[PDB]
């Protein structure tokens, strides 16, 4: 035959080099005679190398290989909600049969120059520092970045927690779904994440797409693509979707692995010289779409793990270079206390306000200020100073504790205003720093017991008027004095 | 019809086939038709026995070793002349704006020799830019390079839009914007812009050319599109007698793209990861970029600069290129100066007593050693308080404080974000203008009739109209 | 066609071709191609020849016919040089003509040996306060410049070059030095705009410039330091005097780096290959004073290397400081400020041009050298103390600091340099104004050529300081001084 076919020359570490296959594709799944499968990396003129999904004690020299005559794809929509599958897309939650809308490529191009509109829609973290400092708009790419340990998941996982508050309506334009992307995380890790979704009924909304530590480096290295393109299909139907790829170093590294393996030129840190080309690809087709094309839109919070904080490496370089800012955490800010650990000097959203709810904007547009006037005269914390810079240092502490917060507990825009109202307009510098939080605490339940009319218009206008500042004002002067 | 065979595929690293003594020459665009459209190759090697390597210019994904492989029979060709302008087009002269053909008169190679030495220009020269700073104390050469810096939040979108503006009416010169390794969502937002802004005209005469090469397109198509956009750039010197300005945003992303396609085919990696030809590959590109006794292409290259380390072979082999810089400033911004033009981090080789002439020479050195010494002072203005002054030092504090909003502009692009007419200033203004400022002829003009004004008589009448 | 005198190319790629055939060619022979452009036979194999190309790879085909030339790589040299700017390959690139040329030497020729040559002992004359005084050279010394990107290093060597204007008119045939000056991967412009540099200073005429600019192939700016010193060596070989200066070597070693790279040699430190140092070595050992048996002919050279951010450790630097005969290392701390030449003296050093200084420099000048490099310590440890002892020194200093401050394309005469730091050294200039010592040296020098011609023509023909014309030069200088 040979045209379809082929003959197994040699394998081993997961590459198999296969003899004819005369007229399979770049990138073609294939399968084996002992049932695994795999995709054709390497044309190559005598040979096609051919990178295996499964253990490779599963094939033999000789042994006869099938084109099955498609590039690798997924099955992409919204089937797949509530859904955890492998990185082809195939469940493994226990729960039957993924009814697919169609199937669709993992390797997609990314929406051009032209179908874009500039991102100007809120998505709401919930979490008071980084909807307050660093917002990101439907459409952007906001990379979380930061060593081992520091709440990097966390941050996307609260952020996918706070979407409830729209997904539980109807308007459809407001829903954000959900796709978390589980790369090389072991597979508890994968279960307790789904367990913990599922008891805050963020599930419901959500897909794991989970390419785990014992699987296959080429389903590592897809998994994100594939996930990409089940994104997509939300993004390509008038509707928004959230990917977090967690992470972004883990499928780096799967891809080298495969590279090295069929014995492509490494480079840097021995990466291929295509490494950059592989998340460029992969995080331009996050994007929001122009009015013509639907106005949907694909955002990406990518995950990268830093070795000591060190942004210089290569792919945490060619990441933050790729992406529209970082969201930056650190263990030191950690054990402080101030959680999440993110460091505001380092973050940034390229984006920024116009991304970002115009209520927020309005209280937290001097907050973007002081916390950097706060860190320039912060070594003056240890006495014989100014009644500026003593203000300063009052204002500052307080604020940085305002905007500590528990983990999955995301707040509505309509309770953050007020605090950070309260903060930044000079209604907490009476307080001690011990009570910052009991405060807040009492003041959003003291708020919704009396004054659920402000609340309300701000959620609903998400604007503030003259009078609503007046009555901010008045509300929280009234509250401090009791 | 010269006609090739694919044997081999490996990412973005394509092998063809070809009959004795008919194999394209190394540069050579070849063609496979996809049904996407077609995948453009760029021949790189004879490897022998009738083989070619060549890298790609997009995906190769669903290649097949034995697909027909077209030879174009020269580089890559691109659109040229006046109906590029206003348009959006990709590494291989395509439009990629959704609005037709460009219908251009020509089409040209983007890999061209050039000018000899023979051609070369002997005087280095200004470029007028119309803009205050630039053209005091850091100016363009013209036919040289200049690096622009700082990112976001520094109104760079805008200095460029005035730019090619300001040029396009005092040189009647066009412009031409590569971005190389852009962001998508960033190259949308600048064409928008440019629409906003009227630099680009859909319906009339647009000033300004596009040509993008995004991130997510392979390391070939990366590492050619800054050649595209300067071979439209070329021909508006080269048959229009045009000063024009070619703009590359960003220059890294240039050395990077380089670098990648370096490794995929197989090169050993020189001193810390980039290309072993990374000084010839800046040179090919940049060598191009001069005046010849037709006109000039004149450059202004966005410069990114990795860990701030000014000696990675980056920026090392980049600044070795660079005639003068211009730093915008999150800190000259946050003070209210547009632009935000440091003026005294911006740096040109044409500032010399030879080049510009005695009078600017004498003029722009005071500005600095004024702005220098105020600088230092800024120190123990706030401990001291002010009236600890000494007698040449309060009156040269006072004075730079004005030199210090002279030196800000309204730009007739920024008109419709700003409300406030633009003004197009002259370098004899400007030389004469602030040399007036400086002997002590206008010490009893308030600060604010210096800001935000044109050239002299628009300090004269807008503090007369602070008397009102 | 024969195997032995023509080749088919077998293969094209990473700036190598390689031919079968070509059975008789020379290793390190030139050959052409069909196109036109030349190539080297670097690697000779059984059924194989490696050659190197002089272009665009895009310029070779696979096969194509390639003729041998029976040449190893070589240039023409001659006196009809001068005034001309060639290409690496001595190919004529000035458009004004053929070369005219008295014959052919090779690109790689070998170096005097230890019988053929003499100590330096005359003066190349710069010009420049600063090096004549701390750093003198001698002819057929090496010193290298070397400092940070921007620092008037090529400064020194195109002013050096614009003194030699004062005896090239001259009928003393011994006293002209002929120049080379090599460009390597500078810009094709600034080639052009320092020749420009050289025609209206009307220097062009005694100098030669050849050049492998930013955008030519490797191999050539590689070669282009070779070559020129083929062309330098002429007059050398010919009882006369010719000045080198490689600018810049450090382009030239990262030109071979590529070379090296795209052939596979192990690279080493900073991916350098093995042989980096030997590069440099055999090319400025070609500098000599020969011996009166060999007709006492001098090359002298002056190459240019460019140090990152001051860090003169750095492997490529080095080298060449291992090579050459002492360095003028020139500081971007001292440039940014004004202090220009900007010659860190502490860190400059002539090795043998010692014997080679005019003794009227020598003279006053003495220890010059020694206590600038002193003054250097005081003024590191006074930014602490408010002492009359060492306030002088600190003014002394001061003064002569900006004693030898020299605007460009300024270079001066030995007569006009020995009272500039006659009034310095003996302290004449302790009153005067720092604002002002740059009028005094203008003032001084008209006022020297309208009343003291006499003293001023004397320093030039002797060489030497008279006790006599010693006495006089302190009347002189205090008369003016006093108004
Ligand atoms: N806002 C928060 N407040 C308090 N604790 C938190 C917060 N965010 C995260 N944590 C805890 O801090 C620890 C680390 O957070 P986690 O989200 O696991 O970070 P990570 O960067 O994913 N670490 P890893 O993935 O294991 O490299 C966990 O115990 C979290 O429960
Ligand atoms: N004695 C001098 N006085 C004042 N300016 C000078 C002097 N010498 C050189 N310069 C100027 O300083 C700048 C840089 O000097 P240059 O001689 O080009 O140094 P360089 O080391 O060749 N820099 P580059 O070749 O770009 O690495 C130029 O504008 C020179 O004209
Ligand atoms: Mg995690
Ligand atoms: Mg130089």
């Amino acid at each position: 035959n040979l045209n379809e076919t082929g003959r197994v020359l040699a394998v081993g570490d997961g590459i198999a080099r296969v003899f004819g296959l005369n007229n399979i594709q770049a990138e073609e799944l294939v399968e084996f005679s002992s049932g695994v499968k795999g995709m054709a990396l390497n044309l190559e003129p005598g040979q096609v190398g051919i990178v295996l999904f499964g253990s490779d004690r599963l094939v033999k020299e000789g042994e006869l290989v099938k084109r099955t005559g498609n590039i690798v794809d997924v099955p992409v929509g919204p089937g797949l909600l509530g859904r955890v599958v492998d990185a082809l897309g195939n469940p493994i939650d226990g729960k039957g049969p993924i009814d697919a809308a169609g199937r669709s490529r993992a390797q997609v191009k990314a929406p051009g120059i032209l179908p874009r509109r500039s991102v100007h829609e809120p998505v709401q973290t919930g979490l008071k520092a980084v909807d307050a400092l660093v917002p990101i708009g439907r459409g952007q790419r906001e990379l979380i970045i930061g060593d081992r340990q520091t709440g990097k998941t966390a941050v996307a996982l609260d952020t996918i927690l706070n979407q409830k508050r729209w997904n539980n309506g109807s308007d459809e334009s407001k829903k954000l779904y959900c796709v978390y992307v589980a790369v090389g995380q072991k597979r508890s890790t994968v279960a307790q994440l789904v367990q913990t979704l599922e008891q805050h009924d963020a599930m419901k909304y959500s897909i794991i797409v989970a390419a785990t530590a014992s699987e296959a480096a080429p389903l590592q290295y897809l998994a994100p693509f594939t996930a990409a393109s089940i994104g997509e299909w939300f993004r390509d139907n008038g509707k928004h979707a959230l990917i977090v790829y967690d992470d972004l170093s883990k499928q780096a590294v799967a891809y080298r692995q495969l590279s090295l393996l069929l014995r492509r030129p490494p480079g840097r840190e021995a990466y291929p010289g295509d490494v950059f080309y592989l998340h460029s690809r992969l995080l331009e087709r996050a994007a929001k779409l122009s009015e013509k094309e639907g106005s949907g839109s694909l955002t990406a919070l990518p995950v990268i793990e830093t070795q000591g904080g060190d942004v210089s490496a290569y792919i945490p370089t060619n990441v933050i270079s790729i992406t529209d800012g970082q969201i930056f955490l650190e263990a030191e800010l950690f054990y402080k206390g101030i959680r999440p650990a993110i460091n505001v000097g380092l973050s940034v959203s390229r984006v920024g306000s116009a991304a970002q709810v115009k209520a927020l904007k309005q209280v937290a547009g001097s907050l973007k200020l002081f916390l950097a006037q706060y860190r320039e005269v912060a070594a003056f914390a240890q006495s014989d100073l100014d009644a500026s810079t003593k203000q300063t240092l009052v204002r500052g502490e307080r604020l940085t504790q305002l905007l500590k917060q528990n983990q999955y507990s995301p707040l509505a825009t309509e309770e953050q205003v007020p605090l950070i109202y309260a903060g930044v307009n000079g209604h907490l510098d009476g307080i001690e720093l011990s009570r910052i939080g009991e405060f807040e605490s009492s003041f959003l339940s003291y708020l919704k017991s009396n004054h659920n009319e402000l609340l309300t218009e701000i959620r609903e206008k998400g604007e503030l008027s003259k009078e609503l500042l007046a009555s901010l004002k008045s509300a929280t002067e009234s509250f401090v004095a009791t | 019809p010269i006609t090739g065979k694919v044997t081999a595929v490996i990412g973005a690293i394509v092998d063809v086939h070809f009959e004795q003594s008919e194999l394209p020459a190394i540069l050579n665009a070849l063609e496979i038709k996809t049904p996407q459209g077609k995948l453009v190759l760029e021949v790189a090697q004879h490897l022998g026995e009738n083989t070619v390597r060549t890298i790609a210019m997009d995906g190769t994904e669903g290649l097949v070793r034995g697909e027909k492989v077209l030879d174009t029979g020269g580089p890559i060709s691109v659109p040229v002349g006046r109906e590029t302008l206003g348009r959006i087009i990709n590494v291989i002269g395509e439009p990629i704006d959704e609005r037709g053909p460009i219908k251009s008169k020509l089409r040209k190679p983007i890999h061209a020799d050039p000018p000899s030495f023979a051609e070369q220009s002997t005087s280095a020269e200004i470029l007028e830019t119309g803009i205050k700073v630039v053209d005091l104390l850091a100016p363009y050469a013209r036919g040289g390079k200049i690096g622009l810096f700082g990112g976001a939040g520094v109104g760079k979108t805008v200095f460029i839009q005035e730019l090619i503006n300001n040029i396009a009416k005092a040189h009647g010169g066009f412009s031409v914007f590569t971005g190389v390794g852009e962001r998508t969502r960033e190259g949308n937002d600048l064409y928008r812009e440019m629409k906003e802004t009227g630099v680009i005209n859909l319906e009339g005469e647009s000033k300004v050319a596009l040509v993008f090469g995004q991130m997510n397109e392979p390391p070939g198509a990366r590492a050619r599109v800054a050649l595209t956009g300067l071979t439209i750039a070329e021909y508006f010197r080269d048959e229009e007698g045009q000063d024009v300005l070619l703009f590359i945003d960003n220059i890294f992303r240039f050395t990077q793209a380089g670098s990648e396609v370096s490794a995929l085919l197989g090169r050993i990696p020189s001193a810390f990861g980039y290309q072993p030809t990374l000084a010839t590959d800046m040179g090919l590109l940049q060598e191009r970029i001069t005046t010849t006794k037709k006109g000039s292409v004149t450059s202004v290259q966005a410069v990114y600069v990795p860990a701030d380390d000014l000696t990675d072979p980056a920026p090392a082999t980049t600044f070795a290129h660079l005639d003068a810089t211009t730093v915008l400033s999150r800190g000259i911004s946050e003070l209210g100066i547009y632009p935000a033009v440091d003026p005294l981090d911006s740096k040109s080789r044409l500032l010399d007593a030879a080049v510009v002439g005695q009078e600017h020479y004498d003029v722009a050195s005071k500005v600095q050693e004024t702005l220098q010494t105020y600088k230092s002072l800024q120190d123990i203005i706030a401990i001291l308080g002010m009236d600890e002054l000494s007698e040449q030092d309060k009156l040269t504090v006072e004075r730079a404080r004005k030199i210090q909003r002279f030196l800000s502009q309204p730009f007739a692009v920024a008109e419709v974000f700003t409300g406030i007419p633009g003004k197009l200033v002259r370098l004899k203004d400007t030389v004469a203008s602030f040399k007036a400022v400086l002997e002590g002829k206008y010490d009893n003009i308030p600060e604010h009739a210096f800001y935000m004004v044109g050239g002299i008589e628009d300090v004269v009448a807008k503090a007369e109209k602070l008397a009102a």
